[PDB]
This record gives C-alpha cells, structure tokens and sequence, in this order.
C-alpha cells in the first residue's frame, strides 16, 4: 500500500528533485495570480502656470 | 542642371509671401488689417523674417537629443521641397516611370518631421504633440490612397502626364463629384493650416514640433509645413483641374494653371479661420467609422465603370 508520504515526493516540484536550482514553484492550479501590481503609469503635466493659450 | 536651382529659391519666396496672405486674407477674414507698415501694403515684412529668425536667434534645446532634433527641419524641408519635382507642371523635371507613386510615398515621408520632434526633447511634454500627430495622420493616409485610385483607374496610369491630357472638354470633378469634396478633407492629413488640421497649432495644446525647436530650426519647419500647403493646392488643381493643354505655347497654360491653384491656395486659409479643431478622438471617428465605408463604396463603384464603359489608357 501506497501513503501520503509516498505521494509528497511525486507532487508539482522537480519530479527528480535537487540540481543547482530549486527558485521553482509548483505552478499555480488555474493560471497566475494577476501581477496587477508594479507601474503605475501615471504621466504628470505642467498644462497651466502661464500661456497655454487655454 | 539649373533647373533645380530655379525652384528652390523663387518657391522659398513663395513660402515666404504666404506670410503676407496668411494674416491678409484671414485678416479680412476677420475683418482686421494685416501687413501695412512695413511696406507699401506691407510687402517688406515677409522677407524681412528671414533677416529676424535666422541670424540674430540662437536656441538649441536644453536636455535635447544627440544628433537627433537638428536633423529633423533637415527632414522637414529635405523632403517637401523635394515634391516639386515629380509635378508634371506645363513640363516636369525628370517625368517619373510613375508618377503619383513618389508623390505618395515621399509626402508620408514628410510626417517624420513631426515625428523625429518628439525625441528632439527627452521630457514627456513635447512628445504628446508628436502622439496626437500620429493618429491625426496614420488614419487619413488610407483613404488618400483609395480615393486616388478611384480617379487613376477613371483616367490613365500613374504618370502625372497622362492626367493633363485627359482632361480636353470638361474637369474631373463633374465625374469624380463626392470624390473632389473627399479631396478638401484628405488633403489636410499632413499638420497643416487648417480646422481639421493635426497637432501642430497652438489653441488648446502647446504647439507640436515648435516646442522643442527654437526659431531657427522652428522656423525651418514653417517653410516646409506651410510649402505643403501649396503643394497639396497644385496636386488638386492637376487631378481634378486641367481645362487645357496646348504644348505650342506654354504661356496659355501658365497664366491659367496658375489662377485655378491660387483660388485653392485662399479656400484653405477660408477653412482655418472659420471653424473650430475637430478633437483627437473625434476626427479619427469622422474618417474610418464615417467617411471609410463611403470611400470605398465609391472605390466599388469605379471599378465597374471601365467594365461598364470602355475606360482603358
């Protein structure tokens, strides 16, 4: 009989784990969370002060 | 080879005493009185700004660019000044394979003007100048290439000296009847002065590739950006105005080809004054949504006519 302990190692990771890299993270079940943060391209204008002709 | 030589400097002069008209007529216009000191009716003060914009004012911009800026009124008259000679006029310099071609491809050549003055000032204010003037542009050289080509197929090839041969007993403007009305809309696709216009004035907006530039280069670019004016004037007058030909003497020709341009050279500066700009957004909704779907109706509609008809150079 097969356990949970047994099925940790099969789990989203490396299948053969190790190597020189491990910054990996099992991927997430239903595509990436929104990377809705960072830039918030907001563009600041002078318009007014003197002669905008407006 | 003189003849380059002969219309550079008589058309920079041309150039120059638009100056005269674009307060005169529009003066009127506005009922006020334009040039009148400086001259006998004020004829001195156009040559007079080429002794004021270029020797005495210096400016080269402050964070600028490299190369880059001083290169774009180079741009700026290096390929409006350049259009003259493809025009088939009584006689052409050096009467191009196909002629409408280089006309088409040289004039959103001259567009890079406007665009190169984005980059001329590294700071973001200048660049939406250039921004607006890409959309009031990029959208317009899709019909004035289709309407072209509705007039072509009716008459002749591309060669500019076909279309003044075919034109012996009336214009083309009588076949060619919502198309001639297409041509006071689409002729304004470059920043020029006009109501519908680009991002080149001032009214609401800082003035696009004036901005950046000082006098010297900003004063280059009115050389060119009013030249085209004259330029989009002549083209008109050739595609949809002929009434004669006569290759005897050219000197019938040029008094009455001359006339038929000026009449067109005051109904643009009729448009600037009289009405207001078209908004960003809404003069990318008067063509494409509007007027695209109209153009190529009409395109549909001159294909068939030389089938219908024989209509074939």
């Amino acid at each position: 009989q097969p356990d949970v302990e047994w099925a940790e190692q099969y789990g989203g990771a490396v299948m053969y784990p190790t190597k020189e890299t491990a910054h990996w993270k099992p991927p997430p079940w239903n595509d990436v969370d929104p990377p809705k943060d960072t830039l918030v391209s907001n563009l600041t204008l002078n318009f007014g002060p003197q002669h905008p002709a407006a | 080879m003189i003849n380059i030589l002969m219309l550079i400097i008589p058309i920079l002069l041309a150039v120059a005493f638009l100056t005269l008209v674009e307060r005169k007529v529009l003066g009127y216009m506005q009922l006020r009185k334009g040039p009148n000191v400086v001259g006998p009716y004020g004829l001195l003060q156009p040559i007079a700004d080429a002794i004021k914009l270029f020797i005495k004012e210096p400016l080269r911009p402050a964070t600028s660019s490299a190369s880059m800026f001083i290169l774009a009124p180079i741009m700026a008259l290096g390929l409006a000044l350049t259009m003259w000679i493809p025009l088939p006029m009584p006689y052409p310099l050096i009467n191009m394979n196909l002629g409408v071609l280089f006309m088409l491809a040289m004039s959103s050549l001259a567009v890079y003007s406007i665009l190169w003055s984005g980059w001329a000032s590294n700071s973001k204010y200048a660049l939406i100048g250039a921004l607006r003037a890409v959309a009031q542009t990029i959208s317009y050289e899709v019909t004035l290439a289709i309407i072209l080509l509705s007039v072509l197929l009716m008459s002749g090839s591309f060669t500019l000296s076909t279309l003044i041969t075919t034109q012996e007993q009336m214009w083309l403007i009588l076949p060619a009847w919502p198309l001639a009305m297409m041509w006071f809309i689409s002729t304004l696709a470059e920043t020029n002065r006009a109501p519908f216009d680009l991002t080149e004035g001032e009214s609401e907006l800082v003035s696009g590739f004036n901005v950046e530039y000082a006098a010297g280069p900003f004063a280059l670019f009115f050389m060119a950006e009013y030249a085209n004016i004259i330029m989009m004037n002549i083209f008109t007058a050739i595609l949809f105005l002929g009434t004669s030909h006569n290759p005897h003497m050219p000197e019938l020709y040029t008094i009455n080809f001359t006339i038929k341009s000026l009449l067109l050279t005051m109904s643009f500066l009729w448009i600037r004054a009289s009405y207001p700009r078209f908004r960003y957004d809404q003069l990318m909704h008067l063509l494409w949504k509007n007027f695209l779907p109209l153009t190529l109706a009409l395109c549909m509609w001159h294909v068939s006519l030389p089938i219908l008809t024989s209509g074939i150079p």
